[PDB]
RNA sequence: CCAGGA
């Protein structure tokens, strides 16, 4: 409903996009594998 | 208030920090193209400059020596020992 | 000829100019590198 | 090679041996002070203000920037800079006075505030040489 | 024949084993050092990269170019561009080289020593081919781009020797071995309980005749017969790798002569 | 404490060491970059004239 | 990352010898130290280069730009 | 540190190529040097009588 | 402060 600030995220958390990723997926996305 | 010249009871021979400073003095002096009481046989640093008029006692400097009371001794380097 | 930046994703080329739009035409991501000197350098191969 | 010291096979570090790159990123922005009194990216001349850096402007773009390519040396001008008062102050990031190499890539983006961001990345190869540890 | 002998063992295009009698160690050695050093190459000494969208860096590239062994066949009548009267080079002390490729293909494109061409006039003279000793004809592997990856450079190669860079060094290892019975007493043999069972019957022992234990130590004794083996990297002939080091040794000596001539 | 009984000076320099059996003992290999920054100021006389103006 | 031109040791070739080191091993599926010594990589300087080396260029391929 | 008077000494200049201070392997006992990666300072005289005090 | 070097 309301915002409540903003949160920093951690690399390879459950909120993180790589999570998720495949290794094809990180080297689209610029990551390191 | 000054020890009479018969009544000097320091070291005859001239300390290490004496000769040093004479030394330095008087390469400095002859630095700032000041008068050498010597013949240059050839020289042209002025410490070497220095040596050679320490060596021949042509140096026309005087160690006044203080006494921890404020007195002093008078030495001539002309009269110093050099056994450094 | 002339690419005074590229795209840093799609790679595309886009030569603007002062106050013209920090941005890509067709990806949106605002990145954009510089695109080598004209000016060939030469090393040693040491 | 006494007291902690080695020797190494000067033929093996021509061949490679121990070679390793360097990189550095110099970093900038274009700060905004509330009534839209903005800085510049730009190469700047004499122009009033004279209070500018001792190093060559002269490898520098329109934009007050080095093209990837360029050979920086000394303290040759990175990243142009300019800030008016109620002109061209030099706000000019020259190359770390030390260090000398190539320009590697040039990152021309925005700010969150959608400011002007730039990061100059600085290439050199470091071979082995005398007081070099390992 | 005359004075030190020589007895080749084996011969390859890589390599020459043979056996120098009649000789001083320090002139074994001499020879030895110059073959490694001072005999001329023609080697990459200057990249000019037009572009290069590679995942290497311009001088890493560089670098692997001056490292890739060129035909030094007619080095000899190539001159040093620091002794060429030129402005930087010419023909008469350079060989032009071009370097083009791109990823066309969807798989990995290689980019080998073969994908250098001369552009420079050879003077129809043995020089600046890129040397392939490779079964399948590509020589030395330079890079490896993928899709839109060009790497478009010029290299100038010129004539230098090992001292300047290792990469105008026409020799891989030089074997070097004398006396392989320790009759000379050169070594005192590290061991635990004996140093005959602990350390390895060197090949050259067969071409030496064994001491038998019931003689005196032979203080007389001199160290003459070299077993030695050259490899070539590709650059100068195994061959001309012996020779030319032989030629070069003779040649510094006379400018010693010639020097003490001029006094 | 920090700027009266030690202060930070000029004509100073620093690097790493390193050994030498060809150095004597009391002498110090000196980078040449680092002999071209430090110097010393000698006063222009008949001995040195000439030397002191070549380096000039 | 990306074969070694020559040993540093003693500058013997090696560029040329790194597929066909690879192909010795998935084709011929003969075990590293036969492979080397087949590419006539007899001294252990020169069998270092290729038998510890780390090709992380095709890695480096991976990535798009 | 400088825990000595033997700390700080007096050398003779020798300039040399490379950017290490080289100095005599014999000398590194009183300075507590090695050369595992250890930094040396280096003070210049700017005078006659400076130069005398440090080589006297 | 933080991180490191002898
Ligand atoms: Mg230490
Ligand atoms: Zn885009
Ligand atoms: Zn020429
Ligand atoms: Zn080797």
């Amino acid at each position: 409903k309301v915002f409540i600030g903003r949160l920093p995220i951690m690399l390879r958390s459950k909120n993180c996009y790589l999570s998720e990723a495949t290794e094809s997926d990180l080297y689209k996305l610029k990551e390191c594998p | 208030k000054a020890i009479p010249k018969d009544q000097r009871a320091t070291t005859p021979y001239m300390t290490k920090y004496e000769r040093a400073r004479i030394l330095g003095t008087r390469a400095l002096q002859i630095s700032m193209n000041a008068p050498v009481f010597v013949d240059l046989e050839g020289e042209t640093d002025p410490l070497r400059i220095a040596m050679k008029e320490l060596a021949e006692k042509k140096i026309p400097l005087v160690i006044r020596r203080y006494l921890p009371d404020g007195s002093f001794e008078d030495w001539s380097v002309e009269e110093l020992i050099v056994d450094l | 000829a002339t690419l005074k930046y590229i795209c840093a994703e799609c790679s595309s080329k886009l030569s603007l100019s002062r106050t013209d739009a920090v941005r890509c035409k067709d990806c949106g991501h605002r990145i954009l590198l510089k695109a080598r000197t004209k000016r060939l350098v030469q090393f040693e191969a040491r | 090679n006494q007291e902690d010291s080695m020797i190494m096979n000067q033929s093996s570090i021509d061949r490679g041996l121990f070679r390793s790159l360097f990189f550095r990123s110099y970093m900038d922005q274009e700060k905004k002070y509330g009534m839209s009194i903005t800085e510049t990216f730009e190469k700047p001349q004499r122009t009033n203000t004279l209070r500018m850096k001792h190093g060559t402007y002269d490898k520098l773009d329109d934009d007050g920037l080095i093209a990837p390519g360029v050979r920086v040396s000394g303290e040759d001008v990175i990243i142009g800079k300019t800030t008016p008062i109620s002109s061209k102050r030099d706000a000019s990031t020259p190359l770390r006075s030390t260090e000398n190499g190539i320009v590697d890539q040039v990152l021309v983006t925005t700010n969150q505030d959608g400011l002007k961001f730039v990061k100059v990345r600085v290439r050199t190869t470091k071979i082995p040489q005398i007081g070099d540890k390992f | 024949e005359e004075g030190p002998q020589v007895k080749i063992r084996e011969a390859s295009k890589d390599n020459v084993d043979f056996i120098l009698s009649n000789v001083d160690l320090a002139m074994a050695n001499s020879l030895r050092r110059v073959m490694i050093a001072e005999i001329p190459t023609l080697a990459i000494d200057s990249v000019e990269v037009e572009t290069n969208t590679t995942v290497l860096a311009d001088e890493f590239i560089a670098h692997r170019l001056g490292l890739i062994p060129l035909q030094s066949m007619d080095i000899e009548q190539l001159e040093y561009s620091r002794d060429c009267f030129c402005e930087d080079h010419c023909d008469k002390c350079s060989v032009v080289l071009t370097l083009q490729a791109f990823g066309e293909s969807e798989s990995t494109t290689n980019v080998y020593s073969k994908d250098l061409v001369i552009v420079s006039n050879l003077m129809g003279r043995n020089i600046g081919h890129p040397i392939i000793q490779d079964k399948e004809g590509n020589g030395v592997l330079i890079c490896k781009l993928r899709k839109g990856q060009e790497l478009k450079l010029t290299c100038v190669a010129k004539k230098g020797i090992a001292k300047e860079h290792a990469k105008w060094g026409p020799a891989a290892a030089i074997e070097f071995e004398y006396d392989p019975w320790n009759k000379l007493k050169h070594t005192d043999y590290w061991y635990e309980q004996d140093s005959a069972k602990e350390w390895p019957q060197s090949k050259n022992c067969e071409y030496e005749d064994p001491p038998n234990e019931g003689d005196p130590f032979d203080y007389k004794a001199q160290a003459d017969t070299f077993y030695m083996n050259v490899e070539s990297v590709g650059s100068i002939p195994v061959d001309q790798v012996v020779v030319r080091g032989i030629d070069t040794l003779q040649k510094k000596v006379a400018s010693i002569l010639l020097a003490l001539t001029q006094m | 404490r920090g700027n009266l009984m030690g202060k930070r000076v000029d004509f100073s320099a620093r690097t790493v060491i390193s050994g030498d059996p060809n150095l004597e003992l009391d002498q110090v290999g000196v980078p040449k970059s680092i002999a071209k920054t430090l110097t010393y100021p000698e006063v222009v006389t008949p001995y040195n004239i000439d030397r002191l103006t070549q380096l000039v | 990352m990306i074969v070694p031109v020559r040993c540093f040791s003693c500058g013997k070739v090696v560029g040329d010898k790194w597929e066909s080191y690879l192909n010795l091993l998935q084709e011929d599926e003969l075990d590293e130290g036969t492979a080397l010594s087949r590419l006539g990589l007899k001294r252990y300087c020169c069998r270092r280069m290729i038998l510890t080396h780390v090709d992380l260029i095709e890695k480096f391929l991976r990535y798009n730009p | 540190p400088s825990l000595h008077k033997m700390s700080m000494m007096a050398h003779r200049v020798k300039v040399i190529p490379y950017s290490t201070f080289r100095l005599n392997l014999s000398v590194t006992s009183p300075y507590n040097a090695d050369f595992d990666g250890d930094e040396m300072n280096l003070h210049v005289p700017q005078s006659e009588e400076t130069r005398a005090e440090l080589s006297q």
